């Protein structure tokens, strides 16, 4: 729905999709996002149909240091 | 920023609405105003009201008047 | 960078020469006067600022005349523009001694700008602390121009410079209000002596003396030439008068 | 008459009024006529910017040719419009020579008059100076081949055509000939080399932008 | 070191900033012109701002009469404008009276460019922040549209403007012309040309003008000439009816 | 003021050194090792080709070697253009001698000649100086074959050989060692060629990488005679080497 | 006023090197990427006409120039540059050999006498080099074709085949691929083409591009006849036609 | 290292494939895909 990012697509899908049934276990975006870069994980995100699950480096800002990491590990 | 057309226009604007004599100079002012903002053309209405507490003026003269739109075109353009 | 205003012919990074700039800060620092275009002619008016009774009156004039018929005086520092008046006098000299004719104003006023804005070309060469209003009548009517270190001069209905002005501007202004038809060179006369006056007021802190030229292709017939004696005193004691 | 428009738009008239044959008279008068200037490229007149128009029937009146057949006699033409565009210029030869052998390759033709007249530029380019895809018409010569089912004749070509197309030729080229190639090994029923050569082919393809069709193939 | 900003010397980029700076001093005066080929003929549309009423406005303009053919319009600082356009009118005679006939138009384009070219190479040598256009009814040529920059570049142009707003009046009458296909006006009295031009001036600038708001110059067979207030005054009074 | 931009070319180290001539010498390090050797019978001229590639003309090129006279041609080291100024030069200079005394100049002469030329820049005129030094490879009637040599600090040598470029040190070592001062020019020339395949920084020594040339007194001669080899000759005689 | 730099502008660095024939290989490397093919039957060189606006009549910009009726020159870099140096080239050839020799000067010297003046920026005080390198081309009847390529160093060194500017760098590259010594001009020129099409990002046309060749001398161009010993120029440009002509011959 | 990503390349197909099984055609592929990106940037 960003159309013509098939390389790309196939990429994050070669990256993630397909591994997903069968290796790495990170994969890098890079990039513009939201330009449909950050379009395309929702996108596939949605196919996937796994525990999505989006996180904000600008999520991890509170005082409570105690914490932090906490659920980063749990989540 | 606004164009002697928008200036003036502002200029009638901003300014005109402060009480102000006709004998003020509505144009002139404007073609001495020149690279001005909305509020640049509202200081060359506060500015001329100096002159106009200063001349006691509720409506500005023109004497108030461009005394600051120089002065107004002085500091800046 | 910086410094770019440090050498003269240097662009800024907006593409602009501080030096002038700062040239431009002794102008307004130079002594206020202005000038007058009026009906048929133009009319030079400039404050002499006294600064001791050592002075001699009369006899340090500012009001510097090229050619005969085309006056010339400017606010900044005096050897500047005398320097820049003699190469118009020398400017005319060469045009009247091709031409046979006196220079047209804008003629003259054209081939300075040039020799202005050539101390604009070099990092070497030091702009002109001086802005000078000049003009006079010639072949069409007479002119009125205040040519800047910028190598910039207008035509203008009246003209001013130095620090007041502004007070000055304002009467300027007036008067192209208060005689769009035109003006008499008496009343120029007359009228810039109280803009001077007016323009004083900002240097007001000292005593000063009055000096006004003018060139009236009726009354000069064209010539450039001082106000004096009781004409000038009238402009005097009527600004004197219209002061108060 | 007599203008580049007129008798050629004549020419092309008599068609939209009738047909090309009438319209030949003034087709073949338009190579027979039409210009006092460059060199003669037309077969009987000397014309220069005429002959490229000249040709603008001989495309239509080409495939009007073909619509007569004298296709056969635009076949031996062939030869002579090539040194027409050479009274012009080679590459433009290249391509309208090309250009009227593959719309000889449209409004159907005989593979022969094709492969006739193909073989025929093909070595032309040779004779001329050109060595250069003389093999992309030996390719549709191959193709020929491959649409007259001479594999042999293809892969001979085809092999020589890589050795060409191998970059001793282009690489782009060196893309399709595997397909055709392919085609070819798969009409042979020949997979892995059929595969290879698409195999190759498609990596190869990954390196330039091949046509859409191509790539579709 | 970093003087390479303060002269001209290939930045470690190989770039001359003087000479971007002087691009800026062109806009500095903020005067939005524009050029464009008539029919047979050329015409140059300009903002003629008069800030103050002690000036004279009669005296303020950025077009200037190069040769009895070639006017010329000047965007950037009025010396630099009055410099140049002397510099010009310097040539042509000369050119006239070296060569027998008048100097086309590119020519002297060509020619002025040179001098930036070489204040572009020369250190000592400041270029002049103005940008040039050179336009007039060549005979040969018919109209034609020349522009000049600080950097001794410059080229032919079916029509061009300049000014802060160039940008918008360039996409105008690309768009114009591309909707008209051809690279010069059909109208073939300038009169018209005028007024097309300050439409698509006021178009592309969105925003009237009166009769000072404007400089105007004519392009015309043999002789280059500026419209009065009037003739602006009598384009805008048809503009007015059209539109 | 100018004074801001002037790199100063020509002002001494605290140490008494001049940095330009030292950078100089510096790319001269950077120029493509180049050689030549005064044999007992001649004077063999061989240099590398530098930065070269297949497209790169080899036939006309000739990037190093040129030759002044006759008997004086020359090997270059440094920029290409910055030489072919002196290069012509000294042509002249020399044809100046040949058209003054109808004889040709002793080298050094026109050897000491460039020499200063470039110790004009070195001490006056703020100008850098060449970033090129020279194999002078001359013959004479006084001394000969004389091999001289030159940087652009214009201080100057003879040579029984010598190199320069890259690899210099390396060569001379190998030079060093491996001359002995009876050698036949063909022996140099392989030793060279020895030397340069050896110092050759690139994989392989061949001919299109190379500029070679040779004064001799031929076998019937009386006109000493000197000779650049063509690609193939170079490549043929590459060859003769062993080198192949 | 009174030039007072007279002292060199670049100056050899610690590493001695010359930074602004360094950044004007920059300059020149941001060129608008420009070649040249020297083939069998003669020489051709091309470039991409350069639109910063379609309001801009490209032809009134020519990037590719004849110097000589046997000689043209191209560059990439800033047109200004190019331009000034077109008519010294042009002028030292007429002067310092025309109206010595009363002819055109081979290929090599006039360039080597081109460059001779590049070098001179670089020396000189008060002024820079250039902001252009030159890909000239020209046949004389000794050395016939030949092709040079001249920097802002004043390097000169002929090619078989080159290019400047940006992709030169892809294009040499498939030049080298392309080359071959046997090759005529007009599949040099269609190489050409497929070379520069590469270094083409928006349209590619005639009217987008600017080809001119050395070839055999041509007659017409001689602008008057009689004359059997001068058969015309051997250069010449290329039209958009003939260009998009053999555009089709793609 | 160049050679790492030939060989991954190989696997990408073959995994494309749907191979564990991996012919040398696809290292072959790999070898201009990975010089596609050797040749690349």
């Amino acid at each position: 729905d960003v159309g013509g990012l098939d390389m790309q697509k196939q990429e994050i899908r070669e990256a993630v999709e397909l591994p997903l049934v069968q290796p790495p276990r990170g994969v890098l975006l890079y990039g513009p996002p939201g330009t449909g870069k950050t379009m395309l994980v929702k996108a596939v995100a949605n196919s996937t149909k796994a525990a999505f699950i989006r996180v904000n480096g600008s999520e991890f800002v509170h005082k409570y240091l105690g914490e932090g990491p906490r659920m980063v590990r749990d989540v | 920023l606004p164009n002697e057309a928008g200036r003036l226009e502002i200029f009638k604007i901003h300014t005109a609405k402060v009480k102000k004599t006709g004998e003020f100079d509505f144009e002139a002012a404007v073609k001495m105003s020149d690279g001005f903002n909305g509020a640049d053309i509202r200081n060359c209405a506060t500015e001329a009201g100096f002159f106009a507490i200063r001349d006691d003026r509720d409506h500005i003269n023109p004497d108030d008047l461009m005394k600051a739109v120089r002065k107004v075109a002085e500091v800046k353009k | 960078g910086t410094g770019y205003d440090l050498s003269n012919s240097v662009f800024s990074p907006d593409g602009r020469n501080f030096q002038v700039e700062y040239a431009v800060k002794a102008v307004e620092n130079g002594t206020t006067s202005i000038g007058i275009k009026c009906n048929d002619g133009v009319v030079f008016a400039v404050e002499k600022l006294i600064t001791s009774k050592l002075l001699v009156p009369q006899k340090n004039v500012k009001i510097q005349v090229v050619d005969r018929h085309i006056g010339c005086v400017y606010s900044g520092l005096i050897p500047d523009g005398r320097h820049l008046v003699n190469r118009g006098r020398e400017e005319a000299a060469s045009f009247k001694k091709l031409y046979k004719t006196p220079i047209p104003i804008p003629a003259f006023a054209d081939r300075l700008g040039q020799y202005v804005q050539a101390h604009t070309l070099y990092n070497s060469v030091r702009p002109f602390g001086v802005s000078t209003i000049f003009g006079g009548v010639d072949k069409n009517g007479a002119h009125l121009y205040m040519l800047e270190p910028s190598g910039s001069y207008w035509g203008y209905k009246g003209a001013a410079t130095g620090k007041g002005r502004q007070s000055a501007k304002a009467e300027l202004e007036k008067l192209v209000d208060h005689h769009p038809e035109g003006l008499s060179a008496r009343e120029a006369v007359k009228q810039a002596a109280k803009i001077i006056y007016l323009a004083h007021e900002d240097n007001k802190e000292k005593d000063f003396e009055l000096e006004i030229s003018w060139c009236s292709l009726s009354e000069t017939n064209g010539l450039h030439k001082f106000v004096k004696g009781d004409l000038l005193q009238e402009a005097i004691d009527f600004a004197q008068k219209e002061i108060n | 008459m007599s203008l580049p428009g007129s008798k050629l738009e004549e020419a092309r008239r008599l068609v939209n009024e009738k047909q090309y044959n009438e319209a030949e008279q003034v087709y073949l008068s338009l190579l027979d006529k039409d210009s006092s200037q460059s060199s003669a490229a037309a077969g009987a007149s000397v014309d220069d910017k005429r002959r490229n128009e000249q040709e603008t029937s001989i495309l239509e009146l080409g495939q009007l040719y073909v619509t007569m057949g004298a296709k056969d006699k635009l076949r031996e033409f062939i030869p002579h419009s090539t040194e027409y565009m050479m009274q012009f210029a080679k590459s433009k030869t290249v391509k309208v020579l090309k250009t009227l052998i593959e719309k000889f390759e449209q409004v159907p033709d005989s593979l022969d008059d094709q492969i006739f007249v193909c073989e025929k530029s093909i070595e032309f380019a040779k004779r001329e100076k050109r060595v250069f895809l003389k093999h992309s018409l030996s390719i549709k010569l191959a193709t020929l081949h491959y649409q007259k089912k001479q594999y042999k004749d293809s892969l001979a070509l085809i092999n020589d055509l890589l050795r060409e197309f191998k970059k001793l030729d282009d690489k782009p080229s060196l893309v399709d000939v595997h397909l055709l190639e392919s085609k070819v090994y798969h009409k042979l029923r020949n997979l892995a080399k059929s595969k290879a050569s698409l195999t190759a082919a498609r990596t190869a393809a990954n390196s330039i932008y091949c046509p859409t069709q191509t790539v579709a193939e | 070191a970093g003087y390479d900003r303060h002269i001209t010397i290939f930045s470690p980029e190989g770039r001359l900033y003087q000479v971007e700076y002087a691009f800026k001093a062109t806009n500095q005066t903020n005067i939005n012109s524009l050029a464009v080929r008539g029919k047979d003929c050329t015409v140059v549309i300009s903002q003629k701002k008069v800030p103050d009423k002690l000036l004279d406005p009669t005296t303020v303009s950025y077009i200037f009469c190069i040769s009895r053919t070639i006017g010329m319009v000047v965007n950037g600082p009025i010396p630099d404008a009055r410099n140049a356009a002397l510099r010009a009118k310097a040539e042509a005679a000369e050119f006239r009276y070296k060569y027998g006939y008048d100097m086309p138009c590119d020519v002297l384009a060509k020619r002025m460019a040179n001098l930036s070219q070489i204040y572009t190479q020369r250190a000592y040598m400041r270029p002049l922040g103005v940008i040039l256009t050179f336009v007039s009814v060549d005979e040969e040529l018919g109209p034609s549209i020349y522009k000049t920059d600080p950097a001794g570049y410059y080229v032919g142009y079916k029509a061009t403007a300049t000014g802060p707003k160039q940008q918008e009046i360039t996409t105008n009458l690309e768009n114009h012309f591309k909707k008209s296909k051809i690279d010069h006006i059909n109208e073939e009295s300038w009169e018209k040309v005028v007024e097309f031009a300050i439409t698509h001036m006021i178009d592309a600038l969105g925003t009237e003008f009166s009769k000072n708001d404007l400089e105007v110059g004519v392009a015309t067979k043999d002789k280059f000439f500026t419209l009065s207030a009037e003739n602006i005054e009598e384009r805008l009074v048809a503009i007015a009816e059209q539109d | 003021g100018s004074r801001r931009y002037d790199s100063r070319t020509t002002i001494f180290s605290p140490e008494g050194r001049l940095y330009q001539v030292e950078y100089a010498l510096e790319s001269i390090s950077h120029a493509g090792t180049a050689i030549g050797i005064m044999a007992s019978d001649g004077i063999v001229l061989a240099a590398e080709r530098k930065v070269t590639s297949t497209l790169l003309e080899q036939d006309t090129s000739t990037e190093k070697l040129y030759k002044l006279n006759d008997k004086i041609a020359v090997a270059v080291a440094g920029l290409t253009a910055d030489a072919e100024i002196l290069i012509n030069t000294a042509r002249i200079h020399a044809q100046n001698y040949l058209k003054t005394y109808n004889e040709d100049i002793p080298v050094e002469i026109l050897v000491r000649r460039l020499s200063d030329i470039k110790q004009g820049y070195t001490q006056h005129g703020g100008l850098r100086p060449f970033g090129v030094s020279f194999i002078y490879a001359g013959y004479d009637d006084r001394y000969g074959y004389q091999l001289y040599t030159s940087n652009p600090s214009g201080n100057y040598t003879g040579w029984k050989a010598i190199s320069v470029g890259a690899n210099t040190s390396a060569a001379q070592t190998l030079l060093q060692m491996d001359y002995k001062d009876d050698m036949k020019v063909d022996d140099a020339i392989e030793l060279a060629l020895k030397t340069l395949s050896k110092t050759t920084d690139s994989s392989a020594l061949t001919y299109d990488r190379l500029e070679f040339a040779t004064i001799r007194k031929g076998a019937n001669d009386g006109e000493v005679y000197q000779k650049i080899f063509k690609p193939q000759e170079i490549k043929d005689i590459l060859v003769k080497t062993g080198i192949t | 006023m009174t030039d007072r730099y007279s002292f060199s502008l670049t100056t050899f660095s610690p590493s001695g090197k010359l930074g602004q024939i360094d950044y004007a290989l920059t300059a020149v490397k941001q060129g608008v990427t420009s070649l040249g093919i020297k083939a069998t039957n003669g020489v051709v060189i091309a470039t991409e006409k350069k639109s910063s606006s379609p309001l801009a009549m490209s032809e009134t910009l020519s990037k590719v120039s004849l110097l000589t009726p046997d000689i043209g020159a191209v560059y990439s870099g800033m047109g200004p540059d190019y331009r000034v140096l077109v008519d010294k080239s042009r002028k030292v050839a007429h002067t310092s050999y025309k109206r010595i020799y009363g002819e055109y000067p081979p290929t090599k010297l006039l360039v080597s006498e081109v460059a001779k003046i590049m070098q001179e920026a670089t020396q000189s005080g008060g002024v820079r080099p250039f902001g252009v390198s030159l890909l000239i081309a020209g046949h004389d009847e000794f050395n016939g074709f030949s092709l040079y390529q001249v920097d802002p160093s004043g390097s000169y060194f002929p090619w078989k085949a080159t290019a400047i500017g940006k992709g030169s760098v892809a294009a040499k590259t498939f030049l080298e691929k392309r080359w071959n010594d046997e090759l005529e001009l007009e599949d040099a020129i269609h190489i050409a083409l497929l070379t520069l099409k590469e270094s083409v990002e928006g349209e590619f046309n005639g009217d987008t591009i600017e080809l001119a060749i050395i070839g055999d001398e041509n007659p017409d161009l001689l602008g008057y006849t009689g004359i059997p010993t001068d058969k015309g120029p051997r250069f010449r440009k290329l039209t958009s036609q003939e260009i998009n002509d053999r555009l089709e011959a793609l | 290292a160049d050679v790492k990503g030939v060989c991954t390349e190989a696997g990408m197909y073959a995994l494309r494939e749907r191979r564990i099984h991996v012919t040398q055609e696809d290292f072959e592929l790999a070898v201009g895909k990975v010089m596609n990106k050797n040749q690349e940037t």
